[PDB]
């Protein structure tokens, strides 16, 4: 009968969807976690580039 | 500055304001980033790029003028 066809359909349906939901839901969290490794990271970088030019404006001559 | 503005007794201030300061330094180093104490002190007493700092100068200064020619010892008390 139709109606048994329907069903099955749908809940084909209904697994895709929830497996795009998924998806999103890790490239989301994804961006955030990479985000705040850059973020950390950039933090020791700028840190970094202050030393070295204090140090060489210490030992710089002239 | 201020203890440029003021006679050579204020070395003892001047030390306890700067160690106040390191200890700030100590607290806000636990959550941020920051320069070490040490580079910070010699950026603000000229010291980084120079031989002799601020403090030293304001010595040598207060030694010239004021310490020498109006100071008394005692030998007993030192």
């Amino acid at each position: 009968r139709e109606i048994h066809q329907d069903w099955a359909n749908r809940e084909y349906i209904e697994i895709i969807t929830s497996s795009i939901k998924k998806i999103a839901d890790f490239l989301n969290s994804f961006d955030m976690s990479c985000r705040s490794r850059l973020a950390t990271l950039n933090e020791k970088l700028t840190a970094l580039e202050r030393r070295i030019e204090y140090i060489e404006a210490r030992v710089t001559k002239g | 500055g201020r203890f440029e503005s003021e006679d050579l007794t204020s070395i003892v201030e001047l030390d306890g304001l700067l160690e106040i300061n390191r200890m700030t330094h100590k607290l806000l180093s636990r959550y941020l980033t920051l320069d070490g104490f040490d580079a910070m002190f010699r950026e603000a007493n000229h010291n980084v790029s120079a031989p002799y700092g601020r403090i030293t100068l304001h010595v040598f200064w207060e030694l010239n003028y004021d310490f020498l020619p109006n100071y008394c010892y005692n030998g007993s008390t030192n």
